[PDB]
RNA sequence: GGCGAAGGCGAAAACUUAGGCCAUUACUGACGCUUAGGCUUGAAAGUGUGGGGAGCAAAUAGGAUUAGAUACCCUAGUAGUCCACACCGUAAACGAUAGAUACUAGCUGUCGGGGCGAUCCCCUCGGUAGUGAAGUUAACACAUUAAGUAUCUCGCCUGG
């Protein structure tokens, strides 16, 4: 199948009384008591419209920068979409300024290019409070550019578990003129978004088999062989 | 109190005028009544007053619409504005 | 149906129709009620026809009793309302009319102009065409 | 106030209520404007709603 | 917390109901506020009132402490 | 309108004489006949009112009357054989109707879960068990019906949509 | 928290009664709307009129201190604060946001009313609040109670 609706089984609620209502036009009429609950047609169909807008984008040879910030789970995920298919990851999100100011990036990729090299060059004369001091700017440069480490090319579309959840990730992508794709949640405000995908996170299973079909999409756009909305099973893991 | 339901079932003359002009303006001389004997009997009490002044007015109001409608309200004219 | 939201006199049908739009253009709110008149009718068909405004229900309870008009503005899909600007022209305090030949064309002359005449409502350039002037209901481009 | 029978945990229950009745009091005894007395008391009662909820 | 409407009877005088007065009450001429017991408008009218009369008829100190 | 009447008489008085006193009262009292002297007991007073450290109670319930109280409660109050005169009106706050009132059923299961005389735990005022959803839930929508409907279509549902071809 | 037209309303108790909140195709059938003029009310000082005056402080007066205290300190201390009458009728009576009218994301609170039901939760509508969308003030910010939206009427407004 192609974005099956057997995935949209746990995407309904999340954190009540704590909701933007405007998601109310592009979600569901939603109760007095804050119900998080998604429809089920109209998510599957923006998440189709998504899947396979953001395939045909990226067979025009572009890029989708995954991005996990979320506690532990989205990015462990996301870094097994990387790990599994041939994109970007987060880590930590970049403190900002990324694309607009194209040489803040080449700086940090170029900085932690040379720290690996040093790394492995010299460790003799080296101290503790040396050896410190430089593992502490690899982790400071991989984490104040997560997306922008050792490549210099600018990514063509991003994700986010939130498009409010990051600010940095919302100018960098504003400043491209790319189709910013995100999972939305209720208390998300939809106006930072192409196609909205209203549905849940907090759920771990919504989260993961939402950003696995994304990673299927990347991924049939790059030819290789790709796991949900092909095989019928939902994955079973808390949010890590 | 309001003296709301005794003034109301005897200006009614039909079940057709439970909220006519006629039963309103009934309602505002009794209650120009009532407010006069209770202000004199409570004398700083100036919700009163204005309260009785502004239904002087509405009860003007009220003639002058019931003398533009219907020629014979002053031929019985037993509400006749000059309060 | 179900039209809810019942608007009473409020102190015109001008005004009480402004209130809504402008309301609607800031909410970006679909479709809203008001009262039922000949003209408010006859200016709600032309403006259906002008492309401004989308369709509109006027209702009745039994008779005089109540009659009301809902009315949707044209949206594109992406809530952008095909209103971008009416202005009540006839009005309680001021009744505004004028001659066949003094109607402009309104936006860049592209913006339509209802206007009431001695027989019958039209649009501006009608209007003009028509040799009959009369009052102006409302500038809309 | 009375807190009886006991010579320093009934008086340590007791200088609670003591002292609030004494600076109820003591607010009692001097000549002020409704104006400074209620805006000050209501701002606070407001810090103690606000530090409440 | 409200406390009247529950346990009270929505019509408070003094007999018959004078404990729930009285729990918001000590011998010290004093009524818990609404941060202790939050009763509504009605409810802290009934025990104001209420208490205050009970001191005003001498059931209980007006002002003693 | 009833007028719940409480008199706080002198001192330590014997019982008959407080009841002539009492009997006085009513002889001076312009309300509604049919109250009867009900002993309410000697009472400590909190404070001597004038000098009597404890004082007899008695209560009077019967109807109520508008200008027949206002003499009463004065002539009580200068009648020096009783000392205190509180008067209780029929309104006080409390309902006139038939489904307020016999909400006070709801007050005694009310008083009835208070006390947790089972393991089973219902107490605890203000745990909502959430047993409605009913009620008026009316703000009395006006029905509609069909007049004229010019061109009945309405646009709906405008998803987020630009530019769809990117390919 | 509610109400009162602002002025305001808190020891309690009663009465007269303005007015209020909830829902009424229910009734006259626009009877409407405000407001220059016009009517009434209007914190208060302080005025005199009769009492008591418990207390105190304008003024005044001593000791300080000061470059000096009738300023900050206090003691003595009147008008007055108290009440009855008028007049004073001004206020930070300013939300420096007019009255009547209808509409505008929400969210989290409260009070009152209607329904319901151990309580309750809940829904309805107002009142009473706010962050903030939209909208609107240069800006500060308001924001369903606007400084948002619009109709009728009035008042205020062009340099120090």
């Amino acid at each position: 199948s192609l974005a099956k609706l057997g995935e949209m089984r746990t995407h309904v609620g999340m954190v009540k009384r704590y909701w933007n209502p405007k998601m109310g036009f592009f979600i569901e009429p939603e109760r007095k008591h804050n119900n998080d609950h998604f429809v089920l047609e109209l998510q599957r169909q923006s998440l189709q419209t998504a899947y396979n807008y953001v395939k045909e984008v990226a067979q025009n040879n572009g890029q989708i920068l995954f991005v996990g910030t979320k506690n532990d789970y989205v990015k462990k995920l996301v870094n097994n979409i990387a790990k599994r298919v041939d994109v970007a990851f987060i880590t930590q999100r970049w403190l900002g300024g990324t694309l607009t100011n194209f040489k803040t990036l080449s700086i940090s990729i170029n900085k932690l290019n040379k720290l690996v090299e040093k790394q492995a060059e010299n460790a003799a004369d080296l101290t503790k409070k040396e050896n410190l001091m430089l593992s502490r700017e690899i982790e400071r440069l991989e984490k104040f550019f997560g997306g922008v480490k050792s490549l210099k090319r600018l990514p063509n579309l991003l994700i986010v578990d939130d498009p409010v959840y990051e600010k940095n990730a919302v100018a960098e992508a504003n400043i491209l003129r790319i189709p910013v794709v995100a999972l939305c949640n209720t208390n998300t405000n939809p106006e930072l978004v192409d196609f909205i995908i209203p549905a849940n996170n907090h759920q771990p299973q919504s989260t993961c088999l939402l950003m696995n079909l994304l990673a299927d999409a990347v991924a049939e756009a790059k030819a290789m062989p790709t796991m949900f909305a092909y095989k019928p099973d939902e994955e079973i893991q808390i949010e890590i | 109190q309001i003296d709301k339901n005794g003034i109301i079932k005897s200006a009614q003359l039909h079940d057709k005028d439970v909220g006519s002009i006629q039963v309103q303006v009934s309602l505002l001389t009794s209650q120009i009544k009532q407010l006069t004997d209770h202000l004199l009997a409570n004398k700083k009490d100036f919700i009163s007053k204005r309260g009785l002044y502004a239904k002087v007015s509405k009860r003007k109001r009220l003639l002058k619409y019931l003398k533009h409608n219907d020629l014979e309200a002053y031929r019985n004219l037993v509400k006749t504005l000059n309060l | 149906i179900t039209t809810t939201k019942p608007i009473k006199a409020h102190f015109d049908p001008v005004a009480d129709l402004l209130t809504k739009i402008n309301n609607a253009r800031k909410a970006k709110l679909m479709t809203v009620t008001t009262i039922a008149s000949k003209l408010k009718i006859a200016i709600l068909e032309i403006l259906v026809k002008e492309g401004y405004l989308a369709n509109f229900q006027v209702l009745e309870n039994k008779s005089k009793t109540k009659r009301i008009v809902t009315f949707n503005l044209k949206y594109t899909q992406r809530r952008i309302p095909s209103i971008n600007g009416v202005k009540q022209i006839s009005k309680p305090g001021l009744r505004i009319y004028r001659p066949f030949e003094k109607l402009p064309l309104v936006l860049n002359g592209l913006g339509i102009a209802i206007i009431s005449t001695s027989d019958g409502v039209m649009t501006d350039k009608v209007a003009r065409l028509k040799k009959i002037g009369g009052e102006i209901l409302a500038y809309v481009w | 106030e009375v807190k009886n029978d006991d010579l320093e945990l009934a008086l340590k229950k007791f200088k609670r209520v003591s002292l609030e009745i004494r600076r109820l009091a003591q607010r009692h005894e001097y000549h002020l404007r409704k104006g400074m007395r209620l805006r000050e008391k209501r701002k606070i009662a407001q810090k103690k709603r606000r530090k409440f909820r | 917390y409200c406390r009247f409407c529950a346990i009270g009877q929505l019509r408070i005088d003094l007999i018959d109901d004078l404990e729930a007065l009285k729990r918001f009450l000590s011998p010290y001429a004093k009524i818990n506020p609404r941060r202790i017991t939050g009763n509504c408008q009605m409810h802290q009218r009934h025990v104001a009132k209420a208490l205050k009369r009970a001191r005003y008829l001498a059931l209980v100190p007006f002002v003693k402490d | 309108m009833q007028y719940n009447i409480i008199l706080l008489v002198d001192g330590s008085l014997s019982l008959e004489q407080a009841n002539q006193v009492n009997e006085k009262q009513q002889q001076t009292l312009t309300n509604v006949e049919g109250l009867q002297t009900e002993y309410l007991g000697l009472k400590e007073l909190a404070y001597p009112i004038k000098k009597q450290l404890s004082a007899h109670y008695y209560r009077w319930k019967f109807s109520g009357d508008n200008q027949s109280t206002k003499d009463f409660k004065r002539t009580a109050n200068i009648n020096k054989q009783v000392l205190r005169e509180l008067i209780i009106n029929l309104e006080r706050e409390y309902g006139y109707l038939a489904s307020i009132n016999p909400k006070k059923q709801q007050l005694a299961l009310q008083k009835r879960a208070k006390y947790d005389e089972i393991i089973a735990r219902e107490n605890n005022p203000e745990n909502p068990d959430v047993p409605v959803t009913s009620g008026l839930a009316s703000t009395q929508p006006r029905l509609s019906r069909t007049e004229k409907a010019q061109k009945p279509k309405e646009e709906l549902w405008d998803v987020v949509q630009k530019m769809g071809n990117f390919d």
